[PDB]
């Protein structure tokens, strides 16, 4: 992602594990929302994540 | 004439002679008053029955309790002394009371020992149990395990179905002709 | 096919695996 | 002395056959008995020299000569419920021998065996092979897995089974491998505990284990 | 006529004997009483009877339990002294109950020894096991590694099925002929 | 004294060739027979001069020859069935031998070994030797990892086995080495920690995607 | 007939007997009662056999084990000398059944020792385990690690694949015929 | 009293050559098989003369020899399967010696080997020399690294081994050094503790390692 | 003859007896009895003889362990004695194991000590090995370093591969011929 | 009594040669030999006039004799492999002596040992002795550095070396330095830990290191 992202407090107790590849974030980042349960915001400078 | 096994118990002499017969060799119980009994075989034979020792791991040495660990007469007894001293004549009673049944010959119970938890607050885990025999033939011993798994399941506080296993089978061929004496 | 194995989850990981279906 | 009456009092237990290389063979049933006829000749009370065949054996004495002479070669088993004539189970539709090639075959295998008299070889099909492998694994209610591939099928039985289905599992294998050998179908019984012990996981194409309420895994698709 | 051991054990004795016997050399058990058994061969296989002396580490020491270091007639007893004493007579009696099954000529078993993780707020760690078995040939020994886990499973408190590892294995082939006197 | 009376009661196991260099070969069949039949001719009570052959020993002999007069040449075993006429199967589509240089080493080959009479050299294919490998490591229900490069192939078991595929996998390698050998096909069974037995796999956007085989392994929290 | 060295013991006279005829000289154990066993080689046999006693360092010592340093003949022991005396029995017991698997001659098993973690209040860190083994000729002795990680593995409290190392050889080769007297 | 039966019973694992010096070599195998006939030679129970001659040090003496009188010669190793006639493998693409001085070669190494009668010199590869010590090394699957330069290759066997993949180098190098030696192609084995146990990583172009939440390695290429 | 040594013992003359031989001249191994040995060169070999006793430091003093220092007969023993008699039975016990590796004929290892490290508060500091190896000639010395850093490694707590260190050595060249008598 | 006879029993591990000054030369080939044949001749058992050569000890007596007479003279080693006629590595492009004042060097190296017949002066290049060290010290994987002059290269082996580095290294110096000698091309291995043992430094030109995290140090340019 070209931009910095920027993860709450409460959404940073969560834990992942496993090999990953970003081909395209943009896709990864809507099915690992959808998953671990996250909304998240680009606002053309940074992108928030949020649970 | 040649001697392989002196100074052997009752039990040992028994056992030994009941391995060496059924391999076609045949041995002799000789008394020695005091100092036990001994078993000697013929010398083309020798090659053989030392073998035989070796890989049967003869003379059988006695077998063990757990209450042998903990004797009673000790002049002080902690309660895991007491509790490895109960367990042990309860594994030893359900072994004595399955040979009553019909047609096991032989039988051998293990139970779950539990030490840790006497001494803290924690409640002890559940009891699981073992058992092993051994059937004479003609029986179908295919529905024979759901007897053992129905007597001895509430033979204690609270165990489930798949905390009991019992691994049965039926006896060996029978050995009723004699060996015979080498020919020289 | 999809599907989830649930022993003992606690309805909030249960419904959070329903949000991709 | 004669054999016969230097081994033991029952006189059906053994079955002494007159050899064609001067030797005198005595064909046993079993390892005890086995054992039992090798300690008569290896004490050294006959003046002559004989040998203790077996089935079990004798089946694998001639299934070495038979990778080496004739490889690339389908069959089963070596039937010697009579000794004098065994019958050589071979394979119908994996196989490409004709006749002539047949009888080349069945004289090969004459002279392994001086014991015997003439070999019988019959075809069998291969459908029938596996058909009462899968017909006798269901009459026991067995949870099973069949993997189908080129000469060969194989039955997989995992789980957490209980007793009862470990010892008609047991004695159905045996069984079945005393009368087809296993060179075709060969059953995997396998004891082992749930995978995934007891954690929650989603499963198909794209899967993920959860550690715990706050820990996602993602290895190999569930 | 040369000697090469001499005090030993009377089962000490069957076990150099049924080595040199495997490799084509005679020995000869003579007894003295008091002073033990002792072992001499001949003359040119005396050169031969060194090297599988030294090789197979002859003559054997006996074998060691957990419960001989820490003896039952001590004075005072230590609870970490206490569960040692359990758990070797717990894998003694498993292996005394291994050899029951068909088939099995020998058997030995390992436990997992924890008793530091018991004193503390700490939980308990699992308990692994681990076996070793020799059956008569003829068997088919793929099968029979799926009863030696059920049978050891639940004879403890909660053991998994990838935690109890069996490595069995069949017997040699037997040793029934006389080696042979060297013809001098 | 012959050489056949100053052995074991049993006259079945060992076999007494005559040589052509004058002397008298013992053909034992494996190491715990070896030492039997060499400590007769090393404590001394036989007069003329006698040695003990091996098939794991003439093997391993005729190698340390091999590969210094014919370098690069592709071959997998010399069986002897029949000590005195062994096969030697050599390789098909690797060699570019004529008749008179095949005729040529089938000569110089009886002149290593003075017990045999003639020497068979038989072409086997490379695609059957690769292929009974193959078929009897799925057969087994084993997880396997084929690598093919050129000059032979490799087979990788991986992985935390347990102890079924253990014993399975170490009883088939033991039965496959005895036919074929070890100079093409290469067995490579090592036991890691991973639940993933050999196999691994990423994912990202897509779905999973079948990694390349390496050997860096990953710890498997389970 | 010069000798070279007196009051041995039986065990180390059939090792320095094996060392010397290794090298073609020939040796004599000569007993003498109380004072022990003598071994003397011949005049010419004597510079070489003086090389060999110093470069492979004969008489051997006896084996140590960590349980001859901490006797059982005390009062109240330490834990530390209770771990090394449980630690000192285990490592004794899995070599003395590593010599029972199919193709063994000889084994010998490390442990790692954890004594300073026990003080004070940081929990001990995983078991590490060393073996080496001597091997029968004619094994496939790459095969043979898959047997015996798998059996070290769940022996213990919770060890890798990582922790375990197996380093095992083939035995030498076999001496089976005599030295040869000197002429002269 | 021969020297043939002044040694062991079995007359199979030496070799008597008659030199033509006048000496008497006996030719044995290993180190355990030259020390067992060498106490006879020094315990004095043999008038004349006799040497005792093996395959590695007579291999280490003709070619401390052939480092004074021809260097820069490039060969691999001296074959001794039959000891009255030996092969010399000797290398074919980095040598410039004519069909003249290879038989000036030959009557040379004629004369400091009494017992042999001709030495048989051919022409190795250097193609298959170093193509037989990859496609070996492939097979086994093991980590490598190989290093072309001039007059030579260089494998290099790094990372964290497990103990059947350092018994699988042992019996791999130990048959390639029998065959070739170990004068142009040599293997280097070491072993390494691995740095990533633990730790989370990024690989590819832009690579590193987080020893920490807090900590990152970016490593020299 | 004159004299150059008395009173040395069994393994104290040995060894000057096979330093002199190494340099062309011989002695003789007087028996005394009680006493102990004695050892006589000639009468022209006397000036040679001296000398190299003088530059070989001989007679040998015995070998010193860590443990013979801290003596068990204590009726307490500090934490640093009992923590000070383990390490010194460890590092004995891998150079036994040491020597049954194939090549090997001689070895020694030296363990890290620490003792401070039980009565502070800071953590315990790593453990460093280090190992020396005499092989027999003709083997490959690169190949086999990789092995013994490979037993080393675990056979402790946690020890890399950059905190151990073999030094090993190929053996001299073997003395086996006669010194020879001085003639006048 | 001989001379070759009051030596060891094996008549091969010495060399007895004439002197042309009537003494009788006995060659050694290592120290131990040479104190071996020292005692002999020391302790008084033998008549008439004799001593005991080397190679490294008459390699050194011949360099006494060459620094005082022929200073300023490029040359490497001698060779005894024949010690009748010993060999002179002379260098070739380091030299401006004729052919005659070759001649005349060898007639007085001849009477300097007066043991031999005929000393060969062979003139030898210059760049393959510094070539050949280098591509014996990249065959190994060392890591090294080489320092060109006029008049001799160098070759400084540094760092934390391993184990097995020390190990092939001293097993390459001392097969270079039999054959070459160390009159021009000097190995230098040096054990030490790494410089600026814990502190990160700024390199090149302006230089800093930081002994603290506020404390700049600044010398020499790192």
């Amino acid at each position: 992602l070209k931009e910095p992202v920027i993860v709450s407090k409460m959404a940073a107790r969560k834990k992942i594990t496993g090999n990953f590849e970003f081909h395209d974030p943009n896709a990864l980042l809507e099915k690992l929302s959808l998953q671990l349960g996250l909304i998240w915001y680009f606002d053309g400078q940074a992108i928030y994540i949020y649970d | 004439d040649k001697d392989l096994l002196k100074g052997l118990d009752q039990e040992q002499a028994n056992e030994v002679i009941a391995v060496l017969q059924m391999h076609n060799i045949e041995a002799n119980k000789i008394d020695s008053g005091k100092l036990g009994y001994s078993i000697t075989v013929a010398e083309p034979d020798f090659t053989a029955a030392v073998y035989w020792i070796k890989t049967y791991q003869l003379p059988p040495r006695p077998r063990v309790e757990i209450a042998q660990m903990f004797p009673a007469d000790s002049l002080v007894s902690s309660p895991r002394a007491e509790k490895a001293r109960l367990y042990s004549a309860i594994e030893q009673r359900l072994e004595q009371s399955l040979q009553t049944m019909e047609g096991v010959l032989s039988a051998r119970v293990h139970i779950s020992y539990d030490i840790d938890a006497g001494e803290n607050g924690r409640p002890p885990k559940p009891v699981h149990l073992s058992a092993l025999a051994v059937y004479e033939r003609g029986s179908p011993l295919a529905h024979q395990i759901s007897d053992i798994k129905r007597f001895l399941k509430n033979s204690f506080a609270d165990v489930d179905y798949d905390n009991i296993s019992v691994v049965l089978s039926e006896r060996s061929d029978a050995q009723l002709q004699a060996p015979g004496t080498p020919v020289k | 096919g999809s599907g989830f194995v649930a022993k003992d989850d606690s309805l909030r990981t249960f419904f959070d695996a329903m949000a991709l279906q | 002395a004669e054999l016969d009456s230097l081994l033991g009092q029952e006189k059906e237990r053994f079955q002494v056959l007159p050899g064609r290389d001067k030797m005198l063979y005595v064909a046993a049933q079993n390892e005890r008995d086995t054992l039992w006829a090798r300690q008569v000749l290896a004490r050294g009370d006959y003046d002559k020299n004989a040998r203790v065949i077996n089935e079990n054996e004798e089946n694998k004495r001639i299934s070495i000569w038979l990778d080496t002479y004739y490889p690339q070669l389908a069959y089963y088993r070596i039937h010697f419920d009579e000794p004098r004539k065994p019958v050589f189970w071979l394979s119908r539709q994996r196989n490409t021998m004709s006749k002539k090639e047949l009888e080349v075959l069945s004289q090969k295998l004459r002279a392994l065996m001086p014991y015997a008299d003439s070999v019988n070889i019959t075809l069998m099909d291969d459908v029938t092979a596996a058909g009462q492998a899968e017909a006798g694994l269901k009459q026991q209610a067995l949870p099973y897995s069949r993997r189908n591939h080129k000469g060969g099928v194989t039955f997989v039985i995992q789980g957490a089974l209980d007793d009862v289905e470990i010892l008609r599992a047991r004695q159905f294998v045996d069984s079945y491998y005393r009368t087809w050998g296993g060179r075709y179908v060969q059953f995997a019984i396998e004891l082992k505990d749930d995978w995934l012990k007891g954690r929650s996981f989603q499963y198909g194409a794209e899967g993920y284990i959860k550690m715990s309420p706050g820990h996602w895994y993602f290895p190999s698709p569930l």
